[PDB]
RNA sequence: GUUAAUUCCGAUAACGAACGAGACUCUGGCAUGCUAACUAGUUACGCGACCCCGGUCGGCGUAACUUCUUAGAGGGACAAGUGGCGUUCAGCCACCCGAGAUUGAGCAAUAACAGGUCUGUGAUGCCCUUAGAUGUCCGGGGCUGCACGCGCGCUACACUGACUGGCUCAGCGUGUGCCUACCCUACGCCGGCAGGCGCGGGUAACCCGUUGAACCCCAUUCGUGAUGGGGAUCGGGGAUUGCAAUUAUUCCCCAUGAACGAGGAAUUCCCAGUAAGUGCGGGUCAUAAGCUUGCGUUGAUUAAGUCCCUGCCCUUUGUACACA
């Protein structure tokens, strides 16, 4: 019944899009919907020396990655779950379906 | 001898080697049409008064 | 009328430690004269009856945020820890210290080892530190 | 070079003129009291806390670093 | 009956203050304990003087319970020396006259101006090479 | 190397591009290394779109 | 009170150690070696006596009191973690260790090290950083 | 140091000189109308040739400009 | 899976996955005109499209 | 509401600012008061507005040097508190007032440059900054090593600063400086 | 002339342009207007506790909502307005209104250097070794060795201070690993301490954690004394890690208590939330920060200029150099 779905994902874009579009699914099968939340982004900072050698001026790198999860709550049965996630997923984007 | 303020009129500009010093027109003000020219140390800006020592010896012009 | 949070702490943590020496029932350890409080202390505490002010005060943060461990009083009591040559760093208080004062305070009914872990402050500790609040309040005005 | 010999205690000289200059100076602190008393501040602290007590003197402001004491009025 | 609640933030460099003013007698309090001791008590007149430029018959009407949190003293006592302010004009605006808004806008913003309108500067980011955001290390020649 | 990078450049520009440039750098006519650099077109080296603009190999 | 009294000893001779009389007592009993200010507290807290005072106000039965408890410290009340010298290679018993003692059971340590020829005895011998510190940089002071 | 360079400066001529009628002293229109003209692509760079389109549309109405 | 690796170091590994298996790719098919791969991860298919020039080669 | 007070104390009213020079660049009364020498700040983004600060704020913050001592700005308003104090105490008059007599008298007129020296008379500005540092210069230099406090070494030096009593460091380097300027021109 | 700028204006045999700069991307700020939220909260409501109707609670549950929190889309500032200075040009200065009237970084290029790295490589030519091995393993040692000189830094020389209690505040982060053997920790007992033994939470806005961090603030003790400053050196003991600490891995307790009294010649960095003080995360890590890379807090003096010194750049000039 209420069902949990969580999205994560390294780009914006297509996170929005994949959320937003299943809340348009959501909302076409005419479903009560939590809004897309919001977890605060993670920054991978991986801080490493330009220089394979050791000389030089001291040149320091800021690698960052970044992870944005997104998730959507909803009330259903498992099959309606099923059909509207096995539908329309960018490649980059991570899914996870939780059911308590 | 006087001391004696006088009001600054106009700026003219940087002097100095390094540059920390502004010359500056200034007029005496209790006989306000005598005005001359003096190198001044400092931050200035236009219309404060300097407490001059001496009225009589003046700073070259460039 | 009055509550804890209405008043100063500063004297209320030495008149409540004033109430607790007159009360006299708190089981001071053996060992208060020759301990030293921390690791990052360099002397003992020039006040002999140093006990019944850690333990009001402790009272007063079991009042004012519940369910602090050991731990988080070591937290709460911790400071600079001068290396010496190495420059200073945060070093947490002593755990023995806490654990005899958290055990007093349960011997006397006033805290409470709680469900979720940690000493809760039960309303015959809540009685006596409002009413020393109140009489903090009263003595100033 | 230069050393001070600040007494630790009071001579009974010294209390003596504790007694008759300090409650008559426009400042009393335990810096200027121990200046030109050649005491210890600590002692300094301990009579002008003990010349409180006798009540010949108002404190004006008092701090963990330094306590600022007055004289007595003369009207 | 009807709810005259306002919330208000007002922040400095990072602490936050959020006051909230409803209909009452005149009591402020921070975290649930009032301004008078509020340490570091050295400043206090830094808190004091909204109440001291408009007067307590302004704050008589309105009792106000403010939340704080983040950074250090200094920026939570001006952080809620601007919320109290911000949280009375905007109560006077949206429940009295606002000429009395306009009024205390006036005094409030002659004396100071940071009660109202926030300090926009955070501290700058460290750079590599050096031990601050500007300063770099020292440099060894020969 | 001039014969298979002009043959590389007039590919790629026949097959359309704003600009290209090609970098061979070696022991190529000689013991000692040199570089040859065969360019035309528009380029952009700096900013962002260096990222979704050029593509490098 | 706050007057000298008398018989204020300006200086005493204890453990054969002079005393500045006119600090206070927690720092006078400092110059003693083989006792410091931690030491010191502790044993003007066996011996029931307020911190306050000064070394030429208090009497001469309590000042001997307090140097039976430094020279015994097990006998009242003072633990054995608290000690200089516990668990002694020679005798085995815990003891605090007092200005001449001191300095002739360090001697004798180190006399124990230089007789079993041990490196760390060779490094005292030798005069160098005994501790395993870089000695490429630091120490050119009493070394010419 | 505010100067504007060549590519808010060039853009700005063009699009009086093309669209000299749509455009008057007010910032915040002419903003709009040189969005709804051109496809300048950041707003930063949208907000320098308006800007600079005032400026000279106040040298227009009051002299000639070269 | 009851393993339950966390995100950040999921991430790092699946991009560890994408680079050991490009340079994999890179000394296989260099012959053939590789030019890359994208990985669309499905649940329980995993599809791997390397994109290059002669792919009957 | 009116009557606008320094700590609690002082009334900033009945306060002369005596040579007019200085009128603009000490920052005193009547718009300039404040309850504390604490403020946000923003006083060091463009030129002149140091001068707008209140003359017991940059007191204030001159006073806070030598390594130890960078940023404890609570702690140069308590040291500002207590030597307001000792000098209501000690002269019986406005504090405030006496601060001013301390920057006019220790302000330096005329000092010497490179253009051997030239001597060039200074910005009003200038002279109101190197005047309230000289004497916290003073005043630390002579609480440094001491047993006299440095709450009121300050207090002290003002008192002498401003009675132009030659016991201040302010006023001795003042007239060092006019000295100086006075053999070269 | 002007600008941070070959940035523009303007003279003008040039006119139109491209790269660089700038624009761009990430970031800080501002939104009571939008989107949303039991992994964030607020306000009410009802119980519960306590104090004398009311006050407090990070004590407990739920009705609205998104101000605070999180992060998406937008918007928002451009020298736009005013007044001067300036062909009235480019622009500069001041001020109003204003969240801001220069936030900070990333990317960065015709070219060069015989600058560094063959010790990052299954990147690599050539040479050399290749079985008594320069391959590889195992055991021990060294990389720390100390008459001296130099460089980066930490601690300090104290009273603006130290000590001991008291009060009260953060933001970056990270956290159980393919091989791979090692995670952050609450809470409860023992012990002065380092630590030890128990059950629990956490693959994380869920647990440590409301990260009760220091400096700072409040109250004692000290008293110009190499003193309670300073903590080097050195002795004795007690714990942890590891297969193993001796040349002391580290941590703890007691004692010992050195120079150091503000540093010559010389010299480093920096202008606004900056310098400086202060602590906290990350990397290295079995043990672990006197380092580096980030983060917050407390938070200034001075300056809004110049070519004087040191750098480099442009123009002109000279050349018998052009592998310059
Ligand atoms: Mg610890
Ligand atoms: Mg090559
Ligand atoms: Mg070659
Ligand atoms: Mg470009
Ligand atoms: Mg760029
Ligand atoms: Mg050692
Ligand atoms: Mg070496
Ligand atoms: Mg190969
Ligand atoms: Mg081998
Ligand atoms: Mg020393
Ligand atoms: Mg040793
Ligand atoms: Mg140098
Ligand atoms: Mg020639």
């Amino acid at each position: 019944h209420r069902i949990r779905i969580t999205l994560t994902s390294r780009n914006v874009k297509s996170l929005e899009k994949v959320c937003a579009d299943l809340i348009r699914g959501a909302k076409e099968k005419n479903l009560k919907v939590k809004g897309p939340v919001r977890m605060p982004t993670k920054t991978l900072r991986i801080t490493t020396r330009k220089t394979p050698c050791g000389e030089g001026s001291k040149t320091w790198d800021r690698f960052q990655m970044r992870i944005h999860k997104r998730l959507i709550d909803l009330h259903s049965p498992s099959e309606i779950v099923k059909q509207i996630t096995s539908i329309s997923i960018e490649p980059g984007v991570e899914v996870e379906v939780t059911i308590a | 001898q006087p001391i004696k303020l006088a009001r600054v009129t106009k700026v003219l500009g940087r002097t100095g080697s390094q540059g920390q010093c502004t010359q500056v027109r200034v007029e005496f003000m209790d006989d306000t049409s005598r005005s001359i020219i003096r190198n001044v140390k400092g931050p200035v800006r236009e219309g404060d008064v300097l407490t001059l020592l001496e009225s009589e010896r003046e700073a070259r012009r460039l | 009328g009055v509550t804890v949070k209405d008043v100063n702490q500063q004297e209320f943590v030495r008149a409540l430690a004033a109430f607790l020496k007159k009360s006299g029932k708190l089981k001071v350890p053996e060992w208060v004269d020759t301990v030293k409080l921390a690791k990052h202390k360099e002397l003992a505490p020039y006040d002999e009856n140093w006990f019944y002010t850690r333990a009001a005060s402790t009272a007063r943060h079991l009042y004012l945020r519940g369910g602090a461990g050991v731990g988080s009083m070591t937290k709460i009591y911790g400071g600079r820890q001068r290396n010496g040559v190495m420059p200073s760093h945060f070093s947490r208080g002593s755990k023995s210290v806490a654990r005899r004062v958290l055990q007093a305070l349960e011997g006397l009914k006033m805290v409470e080892k709680d469900q979720d872990g940690g000493r809760k402050l039960t309303p015959q500790g809540q009685r006596d530190l409002d009413r020393i609040a109140g009489q903090v309040a009263a003595a100033k005005k | 070079r230069d050393k001070l010999n600040n007494l630790v205690l009071f001579d009974k000289a010294t209390y003596d003129k504790l007694c008759k200059e300090v409650p008559n100076y426009k400042l009393i602190t335990p810096a200027v009291v121990s200046e030109r008393l050649k005491i210890r501040g600590s002692l300094a602290r301990a009579a002008l806390q003990e010349l409180l007590s006798k009540g010949l003197i108002k404190l004006v402001s008092k701090h963990r670093a330094q306590v600022i004491y007055t004289r007595n009025t003369k009207g | 009956g009807p709810l005259q609640s306002v919330q208000v933030f007002g922040r400095k460099k990072t602490a936050t203050a959020v006051a909230h003013c409803k209909r009452g007698n005149g009591l402020i309090k921070v975290n649930g304990r009032p301004l008078e001791m509020i340490e570091p008590r050295t400043l206090q007149y830094k808190l004091l003087e909204p109440v001291l430029l408009l007067g307590k018959e302004r704050f008589a009407g309105v009792d106000i319970r403010v939340r704080v949190k983040g950074g250090g003293h200094v920026a939570q006592i001006y952080a809620i020396r601007q919320s109290i302010s911000k949280a009375l004009v905007a109560y006077y605006q949206k429940y009295v006259d606002e000429a009395s808004k306009k009024e205390i806008k006036d005094i409030l913003i002659q004396y100071d101006r940071t009660l109202l309108v926030a300090d926009p500067r955070r501290c700058e980011s460290k750079k590599f090479g050096g031990p601050g955001a500007r300063a770099r290390y020292q440099k060894s020649y020969r | 190397v001039r014969r298979a990078c002009y043959g590389v450049l007039r590919f790629i520009m026949e097959s359309g591009a704003k600009g290209c440039e090609v970098v061979v750098s070696g022991k190529l006519r000689g013991q000692r290394a040199k570089s040859m650099k065969f360019v035309d077109g528009l380029m952009i080296h700096s900013g962002d779109p260096v990222n979704y603009y050029v593509d490098t190999a | 009170s706050l007057v000298i009294p008398e018989k204020f000893q300006h200086i005493l001779r204890v453990l054969n150690t002079n005393i500045d009389g006119r600090r206070k007592i927690a720092f006078a009993i400092t110059a003693i070696k083989g006792v410091g200010r931690r030491y010191a507290h502790v044993v003007l807290r066996k011996a029931d006596i307020d911190l306050t005072k000064r070394a030429g106000e208090l009497t001469e039965d309590e000042v001997e009191r307090v140097i039976t408890i430094m020279q015994n410290p097990r006998q009242y009340k003072i633990p054995d973690w608290f000690l200089n010298r516990q668990k002694d290679v020679k005798d085995g018993k815990y003891s605090q260790v007092l200005a001449n003692g001191l300095d002739n059971k360090l001697r004798e340590d180190l006399e124990r090290l230089k007789k079993i020829r041990a490196h760390r005895g060779l490094r005292h011998f030798w005069g160098l950083r005994v501790r395993g510190q870089h000695t490429k940089t630091t120490g050119r002071r009493g070394r010419t | 140091g505010r100067v504007r360079t060549k590519t808010v400066k060039k853009a700005a001529r063009v699009i009086i000189e093309k669209y000299y009628t749509r455009l008057g002293n007010d910032f915040h229109t002419n903003k709009r109308v040189c969005e709804e003209i051109a496809i300048i692509p950041s707003k930063k760079l949208r907000n320098k040739i308006a800007g600079y389109v005032t400026h000279l549309m106040k040298r227009i109405q009051r002299g000639p400009v070269r | 899976m009851a393993v339950q690796i966390s995100k950040k170091r999921k991430f790092v590994a699946d991009g560890i996955f994408k680079a050991e298996l490009n340079e994999f790719l890179t000394r296989e098919l260099a012959e053939d005109g590789y030019s890359g791969v994208e990985v669309r991860v499905t649940p329980t298919r995993t599809e791997i499209i390397i994109l290059a020039t002669r792919t009957q080669n | 509401t009116p009557d606008i007070k320094l700590f609690g104390k002082w009334s900033t009213d009945d306060v002369q600012i005596n040579d007019i020079s200085l009128q603009d660049y000490i920052a005193v009364k009547e718009k300039y008061a404040k309850y504390l020498p604490h403020s946000a700040g923003r006083y060091a983004a463009k030129r002149f507005r140091k001068a707008q600060c209140p003359i017991v704020e940059r007191l204030t913050n001159s006073m806070m040097m030598h390594g130890r001592n960078n940023g404890k700005k609570l702690m140069t308003v308590r040291i500002v508190k207590h030597a307001f104090e000792i000098i209501h105490l000690l002269t019986g008059e406005n504090p405030l007032q006496v601060l001013v007599n301390a920057i006019i008298n220790s302000g330096p007129r005329e000092d010497s440059t490179r253009i051997r020296r030239q001597a060039v008379d200074v910005s009003p500005l200038r002279r109101v900054n190197q005047a309230i540092w000289l004497l916290c210069t003073g005043a630390r230099e002579a609480a440094f090593r001491n047993i006299k406090t440095i709450a009121e070494c300050l207090a002290d030096e003002l008192i002498n600063a401003a009675k132009g009593s030659s016991n201040s460091y302010a006023i001795k380097k003042k007239d060092e400086l006019e000295r100086v300027a006075k053999s070269n021109r």
